[PDB]
């Protein structure tokens, strides 16, 4: 299938291949918290107000 | 109410029980008075809160 180890007239077979795919979290950004505002300035204003 | 006191036959004395009693009451009652204005000047050149 794939040539040898040590010499380019020997054949040695390839069986697959293993990959290690690094850890991801979430269940964060999978609940619906965040609800997204796009804007078109580099800053935005809010108003306080409050009575009694 | 009250309970009866016994009596002899021969001598024949009894008891008796008191009338009733009414009496008669009054109520006054609170007043609430509110008073609120409004003048141009808290209108004319104020900005809205929560808009532009």
């Amino acid at each position: 299938l794939t040539n040898s180890e040590k010499s380019r007239f020997f054949l040695a077979d390839l069986t697959g291949e293993v990959q290690s795919i690094p850890n991801t979290y979430g269940y964060i950004s999978g609940l619906g918290l965040f609800r997204s505002a796009p804007q078109t300035q580099t800053t935005f204003l809010m108003d306080l107000t409050d009575w009694d | 109410i009250s309970l009866l006191d016994a009596v002899d036959r021969t001598s024949r004395k009894a008891e008796t029980s008191a009338p009733e009693r009414v009496r008669q009451i009054s109520f006054p009652m609170m007043y609430f008075k509110e008073v609120e204005s409004i003048t141009p000047d808290e209108i004319q050149g104020v900005r809205q809160p929560g808009t532009a």
